[PDB]
């Protein structure tokens, strides 16, 4: 997952 | 070049990237020391709640040697993500700076 931020 | 950096984890990109002389947009692509063709993007912003923070987008691939952070749009190369992003936020938390 790491944890990136999401996008829309 | 001055926007992209080798083997550069997540860490060392928080530490440059958080040093004074950054503002919010102050950006830098980062491709993973272990799965070559992998890349991140982390960018300074500013947190409502937080204060001053760095956030980290994934870049995936297409199959066709192309990128994208957001299927919405997709670029054929890095240079090309920068320059889209550079102008536009769309979907980031901010626009990229230099």
């Amino acid at each position: 997952e790491g944890d990136f931020e999401e996008v829309l | 070049g001055s926007w992209f950096f080798k083997n550069l984890s997540r860490k060392d990109a928080e530490r440059q990237l958080l040093a004074p002389g950054n503002t919010h947009g102050s950006f830098l692509i980062r491709e993973s020391e272990s799965t070559a063709g992998s890349f991140s993007l982390s960018v300074r912003d500013f947190d409502q709640n937080q204060g001053e923070v760095v956030k980290h987008y994934k870049i995936r691939n297409l199959d066709n040697g192309g990128f994208y952070i957001s299927p919405r749009i997709t670029f054929p190369g890095l240079h090309e993500l920068v320059r889209h992003y550079t102008n536009a936020s769309d979907g980031l938390c901010t626009r990229l700076s230099r």
